């Protein structure tokens, strides 16, 4: 009768305890909200200023049709989509402006060190940094220095990465495009949207273009490439999923946010020998930490470190009533955490000044000292094992296995294997551009998003996976969309042959890898740009030219807006499960569905049903194929 | 056009030649003459590989044109162009068994054409102890004859059997190249469709040595993927129905190694330009271990060389027989009589013959 609230048997299992238990979870507020408002689903209300609030119609011909200072339907929704692009680049934005700044106070005896040096030696190329005869400190130094240029330049040319092909970056200046600043884009669309500013759809959908570009090649790239400098390149790895993580017996102490400086400093802590000893002096086998989110999937990717859930599923989580810590940092954390844990004796940690939430308790992590800061927050933990109702908890038992740490240097590491010594050349992304013109694989797709109550969460993520691997085109995950495959056992070297067409099942037995590869977290879909990129470069095309598409299932965060608008003005088609509300736009819907493919040779498309999805990525795939003749 | 359409149009362009080779002995020879190849208990063994059925008659043989045709489904998928290949080989015995029906002698020398059932059993021990390591399978035309003797001579060297199809036989014969069953380099014929009898050799060891059954293909091409070291090796320019025939060499598991541009599938096809490195690529595509014994002496030593007929005109020397007196001995001693690797030639030396 009800529509399904989840796929996953531990998520329903825990959804019942909590209707016993009588607390209210995501899914229990998507209800009190009923129908939702029109005017903003359709994109058509304006609130840039105080002379409204205005409302304009969203069907052509009837209705109200212009704002009070003149901006019809067109302009409001396109300036609407723009301030949800540079929301989402702010977003990525101060991640990595973060992520430099540790970069810059790198030590050899300090807490934050340059653990990949080969890939700094590589990255200072990119940025003009000497390394011949140098410090690794002082390099991380420079090319910090020079990465932090990149957010607030004022004048002189941006850095853009190597994997970026020329006719891209053309392209973009020709459209005029070509990125500037990170926050200064930021600025640009936040000015431009402004009352009695731009009022063209065509110009407005631009300008988002060129601020989301800052984001995937500037502030998600230095953030990805910057995170591997000084906590390790990714790796194939193994770890568990779901959350069945949770174990009774010992301390659970769940991380959830984006920052990934804090999670790699709490997994250090873990292996003081004083908190192992204070674990169980408290009565707990040892500690257990787990991961959610982005925070979670940068922790299992170069450690391995297990996931309890995505987005949807932090509140459940909580709802097992075994989790004894929950630290915090920034984004996609949902305020109702901190109600939520007061019916129960898990204690949530704020720890980001970004991020404050009322009733919540507020350790600040001092960058200063951060080992030091992340063992004080830990020790908090460890000792609230001592409130945990053994009674009244339940964590189901239902995980999964997975493996992940597939970065483009893993992914061209394990590609090698299939390379001949007396032939082929090695660590390049031959094999997988050989593989794609042959037709073995029809195509390579990248299946990201976050979860929204208006689908049935998981459901079309793994409906979009499993149809895409069957019509042999492999697919990369990240984010909530990656460990939604985790749970279902996507994630796996026997999923090839449960799941993967005759193509794909080959491909994955030769190289020897899942039919997924999870790539990383939403930061790290900067590798699959980096991927597309030297397929692209390698084969002498645009990265317009190749068969690939993106699809986000479903989604919510002005992040995956801005992801979106990036991927589509690299060259990348975009599927969207969840509708933006640009419905009542005729001139955006255009736009963004069909005049954009004239501008950057990709365009959006719109489907709420992921076997119609499947078709159509296939067939545009195909339609790809036959004008480059592969 | 991509490596799909490529393999449709050369299976295709094999339905059209099996159709126009297969009415000319419907005309000639009528529906009801006997169709056989020379010496086989499995009649036409690609056909009894795949369907279990046996052909006898010329009106059999043109039912088993169907067989082509339903293996031919023109849809982007990799099944689909294995499939295709399957067709071309399928269609390349009717074409060869159609060969035999409209002629008395349809292959002259060097040439050997089909390869009787007891070869097939004579060459089935040493491939299971490892003494014939691969068979290279030699398809079309070499820049010069040097080269093409070079690749030949070497995989001889290897112990690995060497067969060949196309000008590559007029070439190595140029070449000074020592052909026969035993010299491990047998030539099967100019045309294209020769190639399929050696498709039978791995398909007829499948049932012979595998004990598979008539019908079971997936159980077939299994056995000749993982126990018949064979790959093959196309030279020159390569022609859309020899691109189909190396998707059926494919789907029987054998690498296809090519020195032209096409689009390449790692581990399967390959193209590699340098002849003086094509050897080591084969051997290592089809994971081909050579043992080397490394001896220092100035001529060639393989098993190939067994059983050679060393005849008075080609020969210089002689030895034992009703002709001088020649023994040998194998003595156990001390580490005092032995002076390990010591070598005294007492008496005269070749050299002295005039
Ligand atoms: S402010 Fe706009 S979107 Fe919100 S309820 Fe009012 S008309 Fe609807
Ligand atoms: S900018 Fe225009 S449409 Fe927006 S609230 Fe003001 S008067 Fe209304
Ligand atoms: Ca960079
Ligand atoms: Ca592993
Ligand atoms: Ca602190
Ligand atoms: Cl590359």
């Amino acid at each position: 009768e009800e529509k399904a609230k989840s796929i996953d048997q531990a998520t329903l299992q825990l959804l019942d305890k909590a209707k016993q238990d009588g607390v209210e979870t995501v899914w229990d507020r998507k209800a009190d909200m009923k129908v939702q408002c029109g005017f903003g689903s359709a994109g058509v209300c304006c609130r840039n200023c105080s002379m409204g609030p205005c409302r304009v119609s969203p069907v052509p011909g009837k209705g109200v049709e212009r704002g009070i200072c003149g901006a019809t339907a067109d302009v409001i929704v396109s300036r609407n989509f723009a301030r949800m692009v540079a929301a989402g680049t702010a977003a990525h934005s101060d991640h990595g402006r973060s992520i430099a700044l540790s970069l810059y106070h790198t030590s050899k005896d300090g807490d934050i060190k340059v653990k990949d040096e080969n890939k700094l030696k590589e990255v200072a190329k990119s940025f003009n940094v000497e390394t011949e005869g140098r410090d690794i400190y002082d390099i991380a130094h420079d090319v910090a220095k020079e990465g932090l240029s990149n957010y607030g330049k004022q004048l002189g040319e941006v850095t853009l990465p190597p994997s970026l092909p020329e006719k891209r970056k053309e392209l973009w200046r020709k459209l005029g495009v070509y990125p500037r600043a990170v926050d200064r884009e930021i600025a640009a669309v936040m000015h431009s949207t402004h009352i009695g500013c731009n009022a063209d759809a065509e110009a407005m959908i631009k300008m988002s273009m060129r601020c989301s570009l800052t984001d995937g090649w500037m502030g998600s790239f230095m953030g990805t490439e910057f995170s591997d400098i000084m906590f390790g390149t990714p790796h194939s790895i193994d770890t568990e999923a779901n959350l069945g993580v949770l174990e009774k017996n010992s301390v659970n102490v769940v991380l959830h946010g984006h920052e990934p400086l804090l999670s790699e400093m709490v997994v250090e802590a873990a292996s003081d020998p004083e908190l192992v000893e204070l674990a169980k002096s408290v009565g707990a086998d040892g500690i257990n930490l787990c991961g959610m989110c982005c925070t979670g999937n940068e922790v299992s990717m170069r450690h391995g470190i297990k996931i309890a859930g995505n987005f949807m599923q932090q509140e459940l989580a909580v709802v097992t009533g075994a989790v004894d810590g929950l630290i915090v940092d920034v984004q996609c954390i949902m305020p109702a955490l901190a109600k939520l844990s007061k019916s129960y004796h898990t204690k949530f940690i704020t720890t980001s000044p970004k991020a404050h939430i009322t009733d919540s308790i507020y350790m600040e992590f001092d960058e200063e000292n951060p080992l030091d800061s992340a063992k004080k927050i830990l020790k908090e933990a460890i000792l609230n094992f001592k409130n945990r109702d053994q009674s009244k908890v339940m964590i189901p038992e239902l995980k999964c296995k997975a493996i992940l740490g597939y970065s483009v240097e893993e992914i061209i590491n394990k590609l090698d294997k299939v390379v001949n010594t007396q032939i082929g050349p090695m660590q390049t992304v031959k094999p997988l551009a050989d593989v794609l013109v042959s037709g073995v694989l029809r195509g390579a797709a990248a299946v990201v998003g976050c979860n929204n109550p208006k689908v049935v969460q998981d459901s079309a993520h793994i409906e979009t996976i499993k149809g895409l691997i069957k019509n042999d085109v492999i697919v990369v995950v990240t984010g909530c969309a990656a460990q939604a495959a985790a749970k279902y056992g996507l994630l796996q070297k026997e999923a090839a042959e449960k799941y993967a067409g005759p193509g794909l099942a080959t491909v994955c037995k030769l190289v020897d890898i899942p039919p997924v590869l999870h790539m990383g977290s939403c930061v790290d879909i900067s590798r699959i740009l980096d991927l597309v990129g030297r397929v692209a470069n390698l084969l002498g095309v645009d990265m317009s030219d190749l068969p690939v598409a993106g699809v986000a299932p479903e989604w919510m965060s002005e992040k995956a807006v801005a992801i979106g608008t990036y991927v589509v003005t690299s060259g990348i088609d975009t599927w969207l499960g969840v509708a933006p509300p640009v419905t009542g736009g005729p001139e955006v819907v255009d736009i963004l569905t069909n005049k954009m493919e004239d501008w950057v040779g990709a365009k959006f498309f719109i489907e709420t049903d992921p076997h119609k999805a499947v078709e159509q990525i296939v067939n545009r795939m195909n339609e790809k194929r036959k004008k480059l003749g592969i | 056009m991509n490596l799909f359409q490529t393999v449709f149009t050369g299976s295709k362009q094999a339905l059209a030649a099996a159709e126009g080779i297969v009415k000319q002995a419907v005309d000639e020879k009528g529906r009801d003459y006997k169709v056989a190849f020379p010496d086989t208990a499995y009649s036409l063994p690609v056909i009894f590989a795949a369907t279990g059925k046996k052909i006898t008659n010329v009106g059999e043989l043109e039912g088993a044109l169907d067989i082509v045709r339903s293996l031919i489904v023109e849809e982007e998928m990799l099944d689909k162009l294995l499939n295709s290949g399957l067709a071309t080989a399928v269609a390349a015995e009717i074409i060869e068994a159609a060969k035999y029906v409209l002629s008395d002698a349809p292959y002259a020398e060097p040439c050997v054409g089909f390869i009787s059932d007891p070869i097939i059993r004579s060459l089935g021990v040493p491939l299971v102890t490892g003494d014939i390591p691969g068979v290279a399978v030699i398809l079309g035309e070499c820049p010069d004859s040097e080269t093409a003797a070079k690749i030949i001579k070497d995989y001889q060297s290897k112990g690995l059997l060497t067969c060949l199809v196309g000008k590559v036989i007029d070439q190595a014969i140029e070449g000074k190249v020592k052909m026969g069953l035993d010299l491990r380099v047998i030539p099967l014929g100019y045309d294209v469709t020769s190639v399929i009898h050696v498709v039978t050799i791995a398909i007829r060891a499948a049932l012979i040595f595998g004990g598979i059954k008539g019908g079971q293909l997936n159980d077939i091409l299994k056995y000749t993927a993982e126990r018949v070291p064979a790959f093959v090796n196309a030279f020159g320019p390569l022609s859309e129905l020899v691109v189909s025939a190396g998707a059926g060499a494919i789907a029987l598991g054998f690498p296809v190694l090519t020195d032209q541009v096409v689009p390449e599938v790692p581990t399967l096809l390959l193209t590699q330009k340098d002849y003086d490195k094509m050897v080591k690529t084969s051997l290592e595509a089809r994971n081909i271990k050579i043992k080397i014994t490394e001896i220092p002496i100035p001529v060639s030593f393989a098993a190939a060389f067994e059983g050679e007929r060393i005849r008075k005109n080609d020969m210089l020397a002689e030895f034992g027989g009703n002709k001088t007196k020649a023994w040998e001995l194998v003595m156990c001693a001390d580490q005092g009589e032995v002076e390990d690797h010591k070598i005294e030639v007492i008496g005269p030396d070749i050299d002295t013959i005039d």
